[PDB]
This record gives C-alpha cells, sequence and structure tokens, in this order.
RNA sequence: ACCCCUAUACCUUCUGCAUAAUGAAUUAACUAGAAAUAACUUUGCAAGGAGAGCCAAAGCUAAGACCCCCGAAACCAGACGA
RNA sequence: CCGAGCCUGGUGAUAGCUGGUUGUCCAAGAUAGAAUCUUAGUUCAACUUUAAAUUUGCCCACAGAACCCUCUAAAUCCCCUUGUAAAUUUAACUGUUAGUCCAAAGAGGAACAGCUCUUUGGACACUAGGAAAAAACCUUGUAGAGAGAGUAAAAAAUUUAACACCCAUAGUAGGCCUAAAAGCAGCCACCAAUUAAGAAAGCGUUCAAGCUCAACACCCACUACCUAAAAAAUCCCAAACAUAUAA
RNA sequence: CUCGGAGCAGAACCCAACCUCCGAGCAGUACAUGCUAAGACUUCACCAGUCAAAGCGAACUACUAUACUCAAUUGAUCCAAUAACUUGACCAACGGAACAAGUUACCCUAGGGAUAACAGCGCAAUCCUAUUCUAGAGUCCAUAUCAACAAUAGGGUUUACGACCUCGAUGUUGGAUCAGGACAUCCCGAUGGUGCAGCCGCUAUUAAAGGUUCGUUUGUUCAACGAUUAAAGUCCUACGUGAUCU
C-alpha cells in the first residue's frame, strides 16, 4: 500500500532495461 | 457586563451562577422558621451531587487500571524467571 | 475536497515555553479534563456533531468531565474547535460520601468539596 | 461558479479573508528609533 | 523572506493555524493551503505574506 | 449608481465584505482558546497500553442494562377495577 | 385614538414568491377519502375454530382500523334540422 | 360558434395535466441509484414512519490493503480499546425519486455566467441574531411566562513622483573602408600629452562644425534608488467626528 | 441509444457531461466445457451475471493436468419448430409493444416561464475606450500625428451565450407626438501642443446652459444621392413612448 512503510516493495520494472521499440 | 472581571475574582461570569446571590434562600418565615428549599436549587444540588459521583467513579476507574497495569506488569517479569531453570547441560561443557 | 483532518503529532508536544505559559506539569498530568463547548455544531460536519454528542456536550456552557486518556483526548482532538479544555483541580481532594452533597465547581476549574456560601472571616 | 484558478483575483471566503488580516506580518518594533541613538 | 518569517512577531500564522485545523479554519481552505501556507491564491503569489 | 451586479455575496462580482477591528479580535481570541486547548491534550495521564481493558466491566454492564429494558416491552397488566369503575359514571345520591 | 418602536397579506405552485406568478369584491348556504389482501389491536373458544361449504404444524371466529372533488378537445349509437 | 351540424344517450367518457381538498393539539420526518415509447409518470432499491424481536451499532490502537505510472495529494477501507446508545432482524405501509447557493478536488465553456455536469462537506426548503434590505455567508438551534443577567457573530482601511553644481586643451581628421566616415555609417586597435579628459556614453553635421556625459579643480549636492489614473445614461446619498485613560 | 478497457475518479467500493480515448456483436483448441454440492461474490433494486472446496464418475504416476484460451464477444417472457435433446430476432429504440409513416399556417385541447421567440437580468468571448510598453512610420526625429507584438483597467451601445422573472398574455419593426438623461462634444465657449506664418486643419484638456435642416428612392433603422447649414453628434431610456396614433 502506498501509505505502508512496504511500499514499492514489489516494484521490478526499474532493474529491467527498457525495450519499448 | 463586567464578565471577564468576575472570571479574574474566581466567581462566575454571570453573576446568577454560583454564589450567596443565587444560592441563598429567598424568603423565611417572619417567626424565623426557615422556608423549604427553593425548587432551582435543588435542582442544581442534585446536578452537582451527579458532577461530583462522576468525578470520583472517573478518579477510581483510572486508579484501578493503573493498578491492574502494573499487576500485569510485575506477573510478566517474574514469568521469565521460572522458564530460565532447566536441566543441567552436559556435553562438551559437561 | 473536504475531509476530515488529520492533526501532525507535533501540534500536540508542548514545549518547555508552553509550560511556564499555561502552568502545567508533565510529569504530573492532571487525571481528569473539563470540557465545556462554546461554539456551535451547526455549519460543521457530521462527524465533529456526533463526537459532540458521544461526549455528552450537546448543551453549550455546561462543563462536563472527562478522563485525560488517549482515547478521550483523540475524540477532543476532533472536535477541538468546538470546546474549551481545562484541566480539573482537586485544593481539597476527591469528595467524600460525607460532602458529595457540598460541592461546587468554580470558574477556576477547581471543584471545592465545602460550599458554605458565607464570607471568609480571615 | 468559478474555478480555483482565475483570470481575476477571486473574492475570498469571509472565514478565510479574516484569517489572512489575523495573520500578516508584524515587523519588529524597536523601543528607541536608530536614527535617535549615536 | 526568510528573515521576515524569522523576525515575525504576529503570534498567529497561516502555517500553524491551516495544519492544525485551528477554528476548523480547512473547511473554508483548500488541500493546497497545507503546503501554499496563505502565499498563493489561484495564480497569484503575495511576497508579502509570511 | 453603485450597484452589485446580480446578487451581492454570491457570483463572480461581489460585494467586497472587509474585517474590522473587532472581528479581528474575536478571531484572535478564539485561537488564543485553541491554543491552550492543544496544551491540555499534550499529557495523557495514562498511556495506550494502560488504558486498555480499564473500563470493560462497567461498558459491559451498561449494555446489559439495555438489553434489558429492551427485552422487558410487553403489554401492561389489566385490572377487573379499571373495568368496573366505569359504572360510577351513573352514580347518583339517594 | 394617533404620534414612538417592531413587522415584506393569504392560498397555491416552486431550487427559491412582498413578489409586478396563480385564485379570491363580500356575505349566507351548498361543495371534495368510498374497499380488499395480509398485518396489528382487543374479546371468544382452543388442536381445534366457525350457526354444513372454509381454514388449521396455535390456530380459528368476530369487531375496530387504509384508499377524494371539478375540468377537456374527442369517439360512437339513435333522433331532430335546407 | 362547421377541418365538419345540433340534441339526447353510452357518460360520473378519459386525462401521467391544472385547480381545489373543511375541527384542535403533539410527535418522528429532506432521502445513493436502477429499469422504463422512460426522464411532467411509475415499480424496485435508498431514505423516512409505526409495531415487534434480541445484540451489538457508532466513534476507532497497532498490524494490514499493487504493480504498471507524471502530479511520491487531502483522505478512505479495516479496526480492539475508549467515549457513548444505539443497531440489526421480523411484521405493515406511505411519501420523496423535476434542487438551490457556498467552500473544496475536477470536467465542459471563454481559468464567461445567478452557466452546465460529478464528488466531499455545509447551509436552505424550520427558529433567532448579524453582513443595510437579504432562502444558500456568519452566529445559534428543542420550543412556555418575567418590566433579570452573562455572552455569540457583529463597524474599512488607505493618499503617492523637486534636484546637482562646475568644467573641457592636445598627438589625431588613429588606421582601414569610403565620393566623403573627422569621438559618434561599418571594420581593427582602444595606446598616449598635460596635475587632469573614453581613439568617445548620449544628441547633432551631407562630411566637418556645434551642444552634453565620463575627467581635474572647487566642494561636505553630506538625494529616494520600494509604487501611480479615469467615463453612463430619473437624483449625491444616513447625519457626523481626527483628543478624557478597553470597556 | 447495448456491451468492455483507460482517464476524469491519484490510495476500499461507488460516482455524471451531446466529456476525453481505444474496442466488442468473434475466433481458436477440447469433446468429462460430465454430474453433483459447502460457503461466497454481484455492476448500487429486480432480472441477470460470477467464483467455488468436498463428493460421484473420469483423467493421471511426462503434460504451470481437475469449472478450456479470451476483456466485451450479447437478448427476458409468450409463442413457434422438434420423438427427444435442443434451436429460433441488427426484438441494435439492444429489460425487447406480435404487426402502424408523413402533414397541418384549417387546426383543437390540457398544461409549461419546468422550455424557445420579445424585453429585463447574468456574462463580456465579440464589440468600444483609456492607459502602460517604445519596435516601426512620419526626410532627420518613438511620443505634431499614427502605431505592431504585448500588458493593466473600464464601458454594457453590437453579435452570441445562459434559461433567472413573466405563456389563467410583459403586444413586435419603422414613423408621428412628446421628449427625460449620459458626455465618450457634431456646432457655439475657454485652453495646451503642433511638422501652428496667415487663412484652413490635426490632437489633447475643460464645458451638457443652447442648438443639432429640408427632400428623391426604399416599410425601413441604415445607406446612396440633391440642396443647405455654425453643426446636420454618439448612446441610454421595456431596441423611451401603440389604455396617444399609425
Ligand atoms: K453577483
Ligand atoms: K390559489
Ligand atoms: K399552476
Ligand atoms: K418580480
Ligand atoms: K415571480
Ligand atoms: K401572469
Ligand atoms: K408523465
Ligand atoms: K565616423
Ligand atoms: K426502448
Ligand atoms: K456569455
Ligand atoms: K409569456
Ligand atoms: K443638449
Ligand atoms: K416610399
Ligand atoms: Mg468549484
Ligand atoms: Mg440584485
Ligand atoms: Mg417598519
Ligand atoms: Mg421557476
Ligand atoms: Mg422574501
Ligand atoms: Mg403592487
Ligand atoms: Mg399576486
Ligand atoms: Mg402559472
Ligand atoms: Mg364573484
Ligand atoms: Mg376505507
Ligand atoms: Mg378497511
Ligand atoms: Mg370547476
Ligand atoms: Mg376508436
Ligand atoms: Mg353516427
Ligand atoms: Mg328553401
Ligand atoms: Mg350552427
Ligand atoms: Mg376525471
Ligand atoms: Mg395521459
Ligand atoms: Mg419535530
Ligand atoms: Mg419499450
Ligand atoms: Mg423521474
Ligand atoms: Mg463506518
Ligand atoms: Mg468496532
Ligand atoms: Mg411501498
Ligand atoms: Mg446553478
Ligand atoms: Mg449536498
Ligand atoms: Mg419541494
Ligand atoms: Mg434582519
Ligand atoms: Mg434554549
Ligand atoms: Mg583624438
Ligand atoms: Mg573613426
Ligand atoms: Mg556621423
Ligand atoms: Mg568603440
Ligand atoms: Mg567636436
Ligand atoms: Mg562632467
Ligand atoms: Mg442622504
Ligand atoms: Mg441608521
Ligand atoms: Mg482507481
Ligand atoms: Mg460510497
Ligand atoms: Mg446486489
Ligand atoms: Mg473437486
Ligand atoms: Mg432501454
Ligand atoms: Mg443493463
Ligand atoms: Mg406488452
Ligand atoms: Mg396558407
Ligand atoms: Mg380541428
Ligand atoms: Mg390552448
Ligand atoms: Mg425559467
Ligand atoms: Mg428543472
Ligand atoms: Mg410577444
Ligand atoms: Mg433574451
Ligand atoms: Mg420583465
Ligand atoms: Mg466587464
Ligand atoms: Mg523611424
Ligand atoms: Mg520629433
Ligand atoms: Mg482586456
Ligand atoms: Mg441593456
Ligand atoms: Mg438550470
Ligand atoms: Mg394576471
Ligand atoms: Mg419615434
Ligand atoms: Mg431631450
Ligand atoms: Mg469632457
Ligand atoms: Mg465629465
Ligand atoms: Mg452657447
Ligand atoms: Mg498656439
Ligand atoms: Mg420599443
Ligand atoms: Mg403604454
Ligand atoms: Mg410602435
Amino acid at each position: 500500500y502506498k501509505t505502508k512503510p512496504t511500499h514499492g516493495i514489489g516494484k521490478y520494472k526499474h532493474l529491467i532495461k527498457a525495450e519499448e521499440p | 457586563a463586567g464578565g471577564q472581571w468576575r472570571l479574574q475574582q474566581g466567581l462566575a461570569a454571570n453573576p446568577s451562577g454560583y454564589g450567596p446571590l443565587t444560592e441563598l434562600p429567598d424568603w423565611s418565615y417572619a417567626d424565623g422558621r426557615p422556608a423549604p428549599p427553593m425548587k432551582g436549587q435543588l435542582r442544581r444540588k442534585a446536578e452537582r451531587e451527579t458532577f461530583a459521583r462522576r468525578v470520583v467513579l472517573l478518579s477510581q476507574e483510572m486508579d484501578a487500571g493503573l493498578q491492574a497495569w502494573q499487576l500485569r506488569q510485575q506477573k510478566l517479569q517474574e514469568e521469565q524467571r521460572k522458564q530460565e531453570n532447566a536441566l543441567k547441560p552436559k556435553g562438551a561443557s559437561l | 475536497k473536504f475531509t476530515r483532518s488529520r492533526i501532525p503529532e507535533k501540534v500536540f508536544q508542548a514545549s518547555p515555553e508552553d509550560h511556564e505559559k499555561y502552568g502545567g506539569d508533565p510529569q504530573n498530568p492532571h487525571k481528569l479534563h473539563i470540557v465545556t463547548r462554546i461554539k456551535s455544531t451547526r455549519r460543521r460536519p457530521y462527524w465533529e456533531k456526533d463526537i459532540i454528542k458521544m461526549l455528552g456536550l450537546e448543551k453549550a456552557h455546561t462543563p462536563q468531565v472527562h478522563k485525560n486518556i488517549p482515547s478521550v483526548n483523540a475524540k477532543l482532538k476532533v472536535v477541538k474547535h468546538l470546546i474549551r479544555i481545562k484541566p480539573l483541580k482537586l485544593p481539597q481532594g476527591l469528595p467524600a460520601e460525607e460532602n458529595m452533597s457540598n460541592t461546587c465547581l468554580k470558574s477556576t476549574g477547581e471543584l471545592v468539596v465545602q460550599w458554605h456560601l458565607k464570607p471568609v472571616e480571615q | 461558479g468559478s474555478k480555483a484558478v482565475t483570470r481575476h483575483r477571486r473574492v475570498m471566503h469571509f472565514q478565510r479573508q479574516k484569517l489572512m488580516a489575523v495573520t500578516e506580518y508584524i515587523p519588529p518594533k524597536p523601543a528607541i528609533h536608530p536614527s535617535c541613538l549615536p | 523572506q526568510e528573515e521576515r518569517e524569522r523576525n515575525n512577531q504576529n503570534p498567529w500564522t497561516f502555517e500553524r493555524i491551516a495544519t492544525a485545523n485551528m477554528l476548523g479554519i480547512r473547511k473554508v481552505l483548500s488541500p493546497y493551503d497545507l503546503t501554499h501556507k496563505g502565499k498563493y491564491w489561484g495564480k497569484f503569489y503575495m511576497p508579502k505574506r509570511v | 449608481r453603485g450597484r452589485i451586479p446580480g446578487r451581492q455575496w454570491i457570483g463572480k462580482h461581489r460585494r467586497p465584505r472587509f474585517v474590522s477591528l473587532r472581528a479581528k479580535q474575536n478571531m484572535i481570541r478564539r485561537l488564543e482558546i485553541e491554543a491552550e486547548n492543544h496544551y491540555w491534550l499534550s499529557m495523557p495521564y495514562m498511556t495506550r497500553e494502560q488504558e486498555r481493558g480499564h473500563a470493560a466491566v462497567r461498558r459491559r454492564e451498561a449494555f446489559e442494562a439495555i438489553k434489558a429494558a429492551a427485552t422487558s416491552k410487553f403489554p401492561p397488566h389489566r385490572f377487573i377495577a379499571d373495568q368496573l369503575d366505569h359504572l360510577n359514571v351513573t352514580k347518583k345520591w339517594s
């Protein structure tokens, strides 16, 4: 959740090279 | 007028509030026999008594609650000590 | 949109200067409140109207005593703009069974256990 | 009514208007004017 | 501007009253007023507000 | 010659309203009261852990009275005397 | 009595009517809430109730208690009229 | 009185439309939507009312509720405690379902509307005081009598543009360009005489002259370096006041 | 005009506009997409729709195998077809009436200011004016005069917008008659500047006491034209005034 300290724990696309043809 | 000044003297802001001007009996019999209490003063007397009892009831609940919490903390401390005792260690240390 | 207001906890942290101004003692907090409603619940959101009823502040300028505990204070923080909060003072201690009927709450917040309606001889 | 952002200075609510007047900046006033001291 | 806020002799400020919901003032204020602190009104900026 | 278009206190063009000297004083007076309320809410007598359960017994008993009154509803008793006393409407002197 | 102070007729209709929206000169008389289905309440009797039919896994029988007025342009039938 | 006569009858035609709807008193009471030849209406929800059953309702401590994505929003949901007294269920129904302004987050229009459409909240369609009159802003609600009292909101502030004085020779009309360019059309340099004066800052001359500024001298000009107006159509619009202790 | 995704609606749910965008009225693979049954969700009602443990029967000891992949991929009742199983509408006005279009200025009735034309009111996009700015024009010269790109105010005369009062009626052009007022002054008065010699002009300040023509055509307001005049002003007054008239 946004207000919880665990916000953004599931983010993964910032670890992946952007492949947007 | 003068409501703030009365507050600074510890009196009621409205002169019709608590004080001799209001709570004292308005009249008495000529021979000296006191008059029955006014119905307004009886209402205030009962209302003040309920407020006084509510103050005592709230104070006693907090005092009892603080003792109960303190009793639980003392009990929790004692439980840790008992679990320390066990069988004597053996093996490498002997 | 107009919603409920979250008051930061920094608002309710008394500085040393505040203690001197109001005379309170942080190490000996007052046991009870004296809550009096001085503002109307009209033109205020319904959740403020409900809390006023819960605190027994339906009639304005009628003192009501509440315990100084976090749960009660939480309700007070919602309607703190509609009420006057004063600490209850006991110069002669709590009323006893003998002097229950001789109590009076003065405008200074002091509950006196004796009320003789006579001038002081001093 | 008007939106939050307007070309003209939108008329404030009276409750807000009294708040602005109360919270105006008050510069410190020295007891003696500096030009009157050496 | 920082000096003006420091030596401001007014005991009441827009930031203090708005953030604390004093007088229930947020019923007439905007949620943006918590961060604008009374210095902004619509598209207008008021440098004299502290 | 000076007229406000439309209604005075609503619309894009409104009649200007100005804060008088006493209007500011009244707001400051209420601000001081609320500032003192902030101080007295900063010193709770007990913590949340200590407060817990200190009044559960009274609250439960208070609701049991509400349940008892709610489930005590029933038609009132009917008495023979009430029905027979209606014959007195034709009571006459001998 | 007036002079002083206070006070923007009523009904209807509306988000909202002193409204320059509606109706009303006034008096007297006349002029507008009809009932089943269950349910509720109060009696009777009771695994039965009811003066053939009907209902019934506490029901059944009886009573009390709820449902307006005026107005079209029309349609049809049969007469009467150059 | 014929887009098809008149009279009688069917006929008390029908009308989601308009108007009207008769004694006294008290109490509760303003309500998301969905469907509809439906948005001038209805039915079901929702809200409201009555009776009844029995049990939690409201306010809420931690812990907890998403990645993708630019506003890392105000908040909400959940929720014991606590403060409170309501809530759900069962039985029986009606009415409301044509909405106004204010504050706030937005959308449409023109960052127009007393505009239009949603959301959060308030008020109005109920009382009283105040903002002049005043449905929507402010204060305040539970009802009676009094020729008592304390208060709440509650009155508009402001008035602005002076300014230096004095003095000026010279390498040289710098070079180049140019019909001509001489401090002042362009380009390059921007060195030097005199105690003091830029190979020229603003004017001017066809080019030159001519008038100033930056120099010296004199000498305490011993400067502010924050700004700006007005016009409508019946007749201005309370009268007035800068002075006696903030109530 | 029904259905689905995204924004508006940032975080439980919900949430509109003739709001901003993209789509759907299928296709493909299975043939246990067999039967049955706890507890739940639900598009703010209902109808409808959705997920499901266990169990029966299968499959299976390789098969992210057990209510297919997929977002929507769709239609109630009656009725009709059929031995049965089961099927049938772009009923798309998509909660669907079994099957019915125009026209009325020849019109009628019931209502509605809940809703348009008229005027008022709101608003000022449009229109009008002033000022600020100093590019440009005016031989030189920004400010005699004129003025771009922009800025800040004001006016409520135009065209629009809104739908607030009136539809148990607030009577429309233009003219006649009588005019009331504003000044943003056409003429007459008093002044400043000029690229003001004089005579005529241009521009600005001030001034609303007084005045502001007669005709041909056109229903005209206008406009064109003739002859004049010190001048033939701009606007408001329910587009002044029809219980005064046309
Ligand atoms: K207005
Ligand atoms: K009427
Ligand atoms: K009507
Ligand atoms: K009117
Ligand atoms: K009206
Ligand atoms: K009328
Ligand atoms: K209808
Ligand atoms: K030159
Ligand atoms: K349809
Ligand atoms: K408009
Ligand atoms: K009309
Ligand atoms: K004139
Ligand atoms: K003609
Ligand atoms: Mg808004
Ligand atoms: Mg008005
Ligand atoms: Mg009067
Ligand atoms: Mg209306
Ligand atoms: Mg009125
Ligand atoms: Mg009249
Ligand atoms: Mg009338
Ligand atoms: Mg009408
Ligand atoms: Mg009559
Ligand atoms: Mg009846
Ligand atoms: Mg009946
Ligand atoms: Mg009639
Ligand atoms: Mg027929
Ligand atoms: Mg016939
Ligand atoms: Mg004949
Ligand atoms: Mg005839
Ligand atoms: Mg009828
Ligand atoms: Mg009909
Ligand atoms: Mg009531
Ligand atoms: Mg249909
Ligand atoms: Mg409807
Ligand atoms: Mg809740
Ligand atoms: Mg709970
Ligand atoms: Mg019903
Ligand atoms: Mg509106
Ligand atoms: Mg609302
Ligand atoms: Mg209504
Ligand atoms: Mg008044
Ligand atoms: Mg009262
Ligand atoms: Mg030289
Ligand atoms: Mg040269
Ligand atoms: Mg030259
Ligand atoms: Mg140079
Ligand atoms: Mg020279
Ligand atoms: Mg010089
Ligand atoms: Mg006057
Ligand atoms: Mg007066
Ligand atoms: Mg969302
Ligand atoms: Mg919701
Ligand atoms: Mg549901
Ligand atoms: Mg299974
Ligand atoms: Mg439909
Ligand atoms: Mg549907
Ligand atoms: Mg049908
Ligand atoms: Mg014809
Ligand atoms: Mg006809
Ligand atoms: Mg008609
Ligand atoms: Mg209207
Ligand atoms: Mg409407
Ligand atoms: Mg008309
Ligand atoms: Mg119009
Ligand atoms: Mg009108
Ligand atoms: Mg304007
Ligand atoms: Mg030029
Ligand atoms: Mg010049
Ligand atoms: Mg402009
Ligand atoms: Mg007009
Ligand atoms: Mg509307
Ligand atoms: Mg009439
Ligand atoms: Mg005329
Ligand atoms: Mg005239
Ligand atoms: Mg003038
Ligand atoms: Mg003038
Ligand atoms: Mg003259
Ligand atoms: Mg001259
Ligand atoms: Mg006219
Ligand atoms: Mg007339
Ligand atoms: Mg006419």
